[PDB]
RNA sequence: UGCUGUUGCUGUUAAAGGGUUCGUAGUUGAACUGUGGGCU
RNA sequence: CAUGGGAUAACAAAGGAGCUUUUUAAAGGUUGGAGAUUAUGGAGCUGUGCGACAAAUGCUUUCCCAUCUCGGUGUGGGGUUUA
């Protein structure tokens, strides 16, 4: 079936329940929309994760899909992504790129020569920033309590507290479960003077 | 004789470089006419 | 030129102390420079502190409580091994009561009555009281 | 120009912003960009002077937050480098003027003093960009 | 000064020829751009070159400086007298 | 005898900062690749 | 001299455009032992086709050559895609 080349060439033979739906989507979608037609030809993803978030009602999809679209994503991804929430009523869907990391050499010589972008703190920033998309990050700070403990907060912009406040509670979740570290949200208005706002 | 022995490896390099480049154009092009044959 | 980051900010902290400031802004930061604050905060000597990011060498603000009397670097980095904590002890410290030295070992950054259980020598880093 | 050779103290300069992301309001293509670079460079702008052009008529504020790369890389890939670094090019510009000037007003004691200073500065950025490979070996200032 | 500006432009991206002799041979065919002079010319071959660029109406620059100046303006080691370029690449003039 | 001072001296007026700069050996030199997680 | 540890450091190098993997098929270029002669094949060498999977950066690319209201979401209203 045509809507299977939606996805990596190795999933097309058994693929699960979840993967083949959005398969679908992707599919209709490809020949209805009017700006995805002329990019999703070029897109297949690699696999689809699904999350159940303690203490809350929606669930969250989770889709991976190369690095090499990771600009042909950032183009559409907002039309992308409240496209394929209709479809799945009652659910969350987040875009992210499959990166890999290669752990911290213990020689000198070796770490000389490690690919930036391959290591751990430039990868769980990205996975942060694909989360979180049309917003940015304007801030961030590290708070060190009395017990030893560190705890991270990132601030994002006052300007668009309306669209991403409901969904700050799957975002700090899904962190948490793709990196095992653990994150916090704020908001500031003017950024410039560091100004941070309540309600 | 460094010199030629440098140049001859160069001239390999570029010929697998334009090699691999040909087949992976020619493949895809099956690809494409799948696309058009369903 | 500013050679050392850590001489420079423990000098600020004392500074700090001693005229009864609440807070006191640090910069530049550095990794070494935190390890050698979480020391000081688990015996009790500092309150709570946070970092600042800015896209390069970062800043701290911590909150001090009044309990701190003296902190300061050695340099240079002299080597220490086990049977030398009684010297150091002796030379820097104002009683073997309380007060405390801060060492930079192959197992990590820690104070000298931890790194003598461990059984491990290392560099002096400084001192605090 | 402050703190070596001499006494000044000045302060000024630009301060990057923390966020990185080019504006929504700008609408210019990567490979638009580098275009526009290549071909200043061709009409016989330096590296400086290009990215000036830029930020004042075109809005582009940083070419590296737009394109990913810095401009003296963009003219790099393209064969376009001068064949010595900017800075070292105006240092020995200076020089030729001062000593120009020199040959006629021999009394000048105090332009004669600043040339001095220019060419120890010229000297220790030579061995700078020897060691990384920017000059040639043997590559040599005359007088 | 702009003068010395465009000729490094010629001088890495155009066509040029060095010399009395053979300027005026471009100068008879069609080819010449442009002509720069020297102030440390003889007046007799100055004035001949001068009619030669009015006869082609071709436009013609007098140099500041003398042939030692204008042979430094070009990243040369010798003195040259009369420049003549007949390809301008990538330059105003 | 902390009157040779690495630990540990002095240099405004008691003895002692070179008239001012440039500069080679030498000594000294900014930040960054790193919070493992889940169970009773 | 041997060996365990890697936090603080030192030496050396570099100056960043000198920068795919796999599967089939085809083409050529030990004989009783010891001493000579030859041939059939492995393995690797190139150049043809074939199957399968990746890719850290889009070949249903770029480039100029031209020729002609509804749905989902949060609290009856808000914000998102679309019409
Ligand atoms: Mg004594
Ligand atoms: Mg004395
Ligand atoms: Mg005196
Ligand atoms: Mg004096
Ligand atoms: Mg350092």
């Amino acid at each position: 079936q045509p809507h299977l080349r939606k996805l990596r060439k190795l999933k097309r033979g058994k693929p699960s329940d979840l993967e083949e739906s959005v398969a679908k989507a992707l599919f209709e979608l490809e020949a209805s929309h009017k700006t995805l037609r002329q990019e999703l030809p070029r897109f297949h993803v690699n696999t689809v994760r699904e999350v159940k978030v303690p203490r809350s009602k929606k669930t969250v999809l989770v889709v991976f899909y190369p690095l090499r679209f990771l600009m042909l994503v950032r183009k559409v991804q907002r039309a992308l992504t409240s496209e394929l929430e209709k479809r799945h009523p009652g659910c969350l869907v987040m875009l992210v790129a499959q990166r890999q990391i290669t752990k911290r050499p213990t020689d000198v010589y070796k770490l000389q020569k490690v690919q930036r972008s391959k290591t751990s703190t430039a990868v769980f920033e990205n996975i942060l920033n694909d989360m979180i998309y049309p917003s940015d990050v304007v801030g961030r700070r590290w708070r060190c309590r009395t017990d030893g403990s560190k705890l991270m907060k990132v601030f994002l912009d006052a300007r668009d507290r309306k669209r991403i406040e409901s969904r700050l509670r799957a975002v700090a979740y899904v962190y948490k479960q793709l990196t095992h570290r653990r994150v916090s949200f704020g908001f500031m208005w003017n950024p410039k003077l560091q100004q941070v706002s309540t309600r | 004789q460094l010199a030629e022995q440098l140049a001859a490896k160069h001239l390999r390099d570029e010929q697998n470089r334009n090699k691999a480049r040909k087949q992976e154009l020619k493949k895809r092009e099956k690809e494409r006419e799948r696309a058009r044959r369903d | 030129t500013m050679m050392s980051v850590l001489a420079n900010a423990l000098r600020t902290i004392a500074s700090a102390e001693r005229r009864g400031k609440r807070q006191v802004l640090i910069r530049p930061s550095s990794k070494v420079v935190v390890k050698f604050l979480q020391v000081m905060q688990k015996h009790g000597y500092i309150g709570e502190f946070e970092i600042i990011d800015d896209h390069r060498a970062g800043k701290i603000v911590v909150n001090l409580n009044g309990r701190l009397n003296k902190c300061g670097a050695i340099c240079p980095r002299f080597d220490c091994a086990t049977t030398d904590y009684e010297k150091w002890m002796k030379n820097i410290l104002p009683s073997r009561q309380f007060g405390f030295v801060v060492l930079t070992t192959s197992l990590g950054i820690m104070d000298h009555e931890e790194a003598r259980s461990r059984n491990t020598g290392g560099k002096v880093l400084g001192f605090f009281y | 120009m402050v703190r070596m050779h001499g006494n000044g103290r000045g302060k000024a300069s630009s301060a990057l912003p923390y966020r990185r992301t080019p504006p929504a309001w700008l609408k210019i293509a990567s490979r638009n960009v580098v275009k526009m670079v290549c071909k200043s460079s061709r009409k016989g702008m330096m590296p400086s002077q290009i990215g000036m052009e830029l930020r004042d008529s075109m809005g582009i504020a940083q070419v590296k937050n737009v394109t990913g790369r810095k401009i003296l890389r963009i003219l790099k890939h393209n064969g376009l480098a001068p064949e010595i670094p900017e800075d070292l090019y105006f240092l020995v510009k200076r020089a030729t003027q001062m000593r120009k000037h020199l040959e006629r007003h021999t009394t000048d004691r105090d332009t004669k003093y600043r040339l001095i200073l220019v060419e120890s500065r010229i000297h220790r950025l030579a061995r700078y960009y020897k060691r990384v490979k920017q000059l040639p070996p043997t590559w040599k200032y005359e007088s | 000064d702009t003068i010395n500006a465009k000729l490094q432009l010629v001088m890495k991206s155009g066509k040029y020829v060095l010399g009395t002799q053979q300027a005026l041979t471009t100068l008879r065919q069609g080819r010449s751009k442009l002509v720069v002079i020297a102030n440390n010319c003889p007046p007799i071959r100055r004035a001949e070159v001068e009619y030669y660029c009015t006869l082609s109406k071709t436009p013609i620059h007098h140099y500041s400086g003398n042939n030692l100046d204008l042979g430094t303006a070009c990243g040369k080691h010798f003195r040259t007298c009369v420049l003549s370029v007949t390809n301008v690449g990538d330059s105003d003039i």
